[PDB]
RNA sequence: GCUUUACUGCAGGCUGUCGCUGAGGACUCUCACUCCGGGAGGAGGACACCGAUAGCCGGGCA
RNA sequence: ACUCGUACGGUCACUGAAUCCUGCCCAGUGCAGGUAUCUGAACACCUCGUACAAGAGGACGAAGGACCUGUCAACGGCGGG
RNA sequence: AAACAUCUCAGUAUCGGGAGGAACAGAAAACGCAAUGUGAUGUCGUUAGUAACCGCGAGUGAACGCGAUACAGCCCAAACC
């Protein structure tokens, strides 16, 4: 049997790779020696082809010009600050410890220094619940209670572009255009429509999977399709 | 009485005990950041080195060589292969890690030829061996009775022909008696059955 | 069928007719040191191993009598041919 | 559209050109590697034992 | 060529154990080793990774 | 590779616009969770044995299974009297 | 092998690296016609399709020794300077 489509992806051929050369920049926080002195101005508001969300262009004191992840409510001319003693204003990036409890935050660091990792997409946000000298418990958009090093920086506010998901694509044409600007193969042929040779759900006199859809975690790649290690399925119950 | 060498040689009989063990745990740290083929100025095991051919002369070079630990990094068969030849993990090469080291080294130093080699430790994911090479184009050695022979043309690229000491040991040419039926005078003239 | 425990039959050892006790041959243990037990560990490797990959065959509808006939005086036993008996219960 | 006669018409791309090393028209100007002598891939002339019979 | 609860295998996943590997049936610590950090240092810590072995699964493959 | 990506995500599958709806079955098969007890390999540990070794036996016991639960918009089912 | 998985084809075909005019091997931690015996290594003849291996199936298959060819023997390490 030939390799299934999921295996082709792993090679990282052109068809599957993301259009990097077309992308703008990796949105990371600013590395400050210390002091918190670092502050800049919002020059413009652009659209990041990589996240479909907006982005803010900023110019600091020391000459630095770097595009940053634009939360909601930031405009041209405004002022942002990066550091330990930064003001608690929307957009200002600072460690979790300095941030008061119950405030919506985005672009949270998974480890201090990495430059952000959590809460980055359209209109999402984390939630700072607890404080300690050792821990800092954050509520990630998925609802999980992430325990974090209070030294990890995070931006105040919710990510802009909220409400994108709300309106349907309406037509194949529009989806096509979204996907072209991503490293995803599109469209998608259901494995049950393929031949016996091309995918486990293939073949048969009609369209149906011969094997039960759920499948073990331990299964080798090439067979790992369908409902993976499902803790259950359906909605009923 | 016992020479200074005999101490180094004894210390190395149990590299996990005493001062040597305290030494290994140190160096190894610095050894893991070092490249594959590194030229060191002096033999770690001076005794063994000398006992293999080492001399503090011009044209005598030493070097440490680090190799990944393991079994056959053999790729799985793509075409039809019966159950017996279906191995990838288990089967191992017929060439020992020490010999692999000698080659990586001889290559790194093209013009030089390989005298001998010896182990100098190993951790959980690599083994080290030092290598004694000689510059057969240097008058010091062309004139040195004790090493002269290495210049002979028919000694060129010897490590690759298995002519090392570690080579003959790998080829099963130790005992001149029983067992050597299939190895002497060479593996190829015996149809490769050892 | 039924078969008595002790009965007077001829023993090929002392050379005469005396009382013979009938006992069922009990399986003696394997050492794991025989030649077939050293070849199993030898010939076995990657993939198929030939005969060592052969699992137990089968059963016949009725087994023959596997017995030992131990005499009373000398104490020696003798193996005799077997007949197809579904069950063999001794009397006393 | 047949792969035959009709698809012969587009064939006007250049590929194998005169190899500087061996002198054959086997220098793939898109790969810059010779199919014959191997110039561009190996410093050693490409040669295989199957270019002739086994006992030869 | 394809399939499977056909025979025998193999990758692969899970798991015990061996080594890497150190200090005082549950626990502390740091020095190996890991990761982040430009650095100072931060996090993990004899675990993880990797080499060996053992049992289970194993048409993804032969 | 995905990824200059971070759950309003990207992966894996099924169904295939809107509209009205989508019943009952977890027995079997599958996946997932638990599990007193039961089953369960090798090293180390014990006895036996061998001046050593082969080998016999004991104790402990992981994943897995037995056993219980969950789950069908999971494979699939929805009869006879 | 009258299928076929060990086995066979076969360490063959093919691939990677390399030397010379020839290569390789080589002066016993050897042989074990057990001896009061032989005395580096190739190669030729023989031992011999013998011993040994093998779903003990098909098939695979040496050595010591003898008879010849050609013969040849050496140097470090360390002790002590
Ligand atoms: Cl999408
Ligand atoms: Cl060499
Ligand atoms: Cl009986
Ligand atoms: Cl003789
Ligand atoms: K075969
Ligand atoms: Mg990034
Ligand atoms: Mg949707
Ligand atoms: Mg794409
Ligand atoms: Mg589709
Ligand atoms: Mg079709
Ligand atoms: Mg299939
Ligand atoms: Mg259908
Ligand atoms: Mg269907
Ligand atoms: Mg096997
Ligand atoms: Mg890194
Ligand atoms: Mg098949
Ligand atoms: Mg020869
Ligand atoms: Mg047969
Ligand atoms: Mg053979
Ligand atoms: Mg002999
Ligand atoms: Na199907
Ligand atoms: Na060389
Ligand atoms: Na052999
Ligand atoms: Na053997
Ligand atoms: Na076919
Ligand atoms: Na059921
Ligand atoms: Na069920
Ligand atoms: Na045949
Ligand atoms: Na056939
Ligand atoms: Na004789
Ligand atoms: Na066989």
């Amino acid at each position: 049997g030939r390799r299934i489509q999921g295996q082709r992806r792993g090679r990282g051929t052109s068809t599957f790779r993301a259009p990097s050369h077309r992308y703008k920049a990796d949105l990371e926080h600013r590395k400050v020696e210390d002091g918190d002195v670092i502050a800049g101005t919002v020059v413009d508001i652009e659209h990041d082809p990589a996240r479909s969300a907006p982005v803010a262009a900023v110019e600091f004191e020391d000459g630095d010009r770097r595009l940053i992840l634009a939360p909601e409510g930031v405009g041209v001319g405004d002022e942002l600050q990066v550091g330990v003693s930064a003001e608690i204003a929307p957009g200002n990036t600072l460690p979790l410890a300095e941030i008061p409890e119950g405030v919506p935050v985005c672009n949270v660091e998974s480890s201090p220094g990495d430059g952000g990792k959590f809460a980055r997409a359209s209109g999402v946000n984390a939630q700072l619940l607890t404080h300690d000298r050792n821990v800092a418990v954050v509520k990630l958009p998925s609802g999980e209670m992430k325990r974090l090093d209070p030294q990890c920086r995070a931006t105040i506010g919710v990510v802009a572009g909220g409400g994108r998901t709300d309106k349907p694509f309406v037509k194949a044409g529009n989806k096509h255009h979204k996907m072209k600007a991503r490293g995803t193969k599109w469209p998608n042929v259901r494995g049950v429509a393929m031949n016996a040779v091309d995918h486990p759900f293939g073949g048969g006199g009609r369209q149906h999977p011969g094997k039960p859809k759920s499948i073990s975690r331990n299964a080798p790649p090439g067979r790992k399709v369908g409902d993976i290690a499902s803790k259950r399925t359906g909605r009923g119950g | 009485a016992r020479s200074a060498y005999s101490y180094i040689r004894d210390a190395w009989e149990n590299p996990g005990d005493g001062q040597l063990a305290e030494l290994q745990w140190q160096r190894q740290q610095e050894w893991r950041n070092e490249g594959a083929v590194e030229r060191i100025e002096r033999p770690t095991r001076l005794d063994k080195a000398r006992s293999q051919g080492y001399k503090a002369k011009q044209g005598v070079i030493v070097a440490r060589v680090s190799v990944r630990k393991g079994s056959a990094r053999k790729r799985r068969h793509k075409a039809g292969r019966r159950s017996k030849r279906q191995g990838v993990t288990r089967i191992t090469r017929r060439k020992d890690i020490q010999r692999v080291a000698e080659e990586r080294a001889s290559r790194t130093f093209p013009n030089l030829r390989v005298l001998n080699s010896y182990s100098v430790g190993q951790d959980g994911r690599q083994k080290w061996h030092e290598v004694i090479l000689i510059d057969p184009n240097h008058p010091a050695i062309q004139n040195d009775d004790d090493l002269s022979w290495i210049c002979a043309d028919d000694q060129a690229d010897r490590v690759f022909r298995g002519l090392t000491g570690a080579g003959r040991r790998n080829r099963g040419l130790s005992g001149k008696g029983k067992g050597s039926e299939k190895t002497r005078p060479s593996l190829r003239s015996n149809g490769g059955k050892a | 069928m039924q078969m008595p425990r002790r009965f007077n039959t001829y023993c090929p050892h002392c050379n005469e007719h005396q009382e013979h006790e009938v006992e069922k041959v009990r399986s003696g243990r394997q050492t794991g040191m025989k030649w077939i037990d050293r070849q199993r560990e030898r010939n076995s490797g990657i993939g198929n191993d030939g005969k060592f990959s052969k699992v137990p065959g089968g059963d016949k509808p009725t087994k023959k009598t596997d017995l030992k006939y131990r005499c009373g005086e000398c104490g020696k036993a003798h193996l005799r041919e077997g007949w197809r008996a579904g069950r063999l219960e001794f009397q006393e | 559209t047949g792969a035959g006669t009709p698809s012969q018409g587009k064939k006007n791309t250049t590929t194998h050109t005169k190899c500087r090393r061996c002198g054959e028209k086997s220098y793939h100007t898109k790969k810059k590697v010779c199919s014959s002598c191997g110039f561009g891939k190996s410093a050693k002339r490409r040669d295989y034992e199957w270019q002739s019979k086994a006992g030869e």
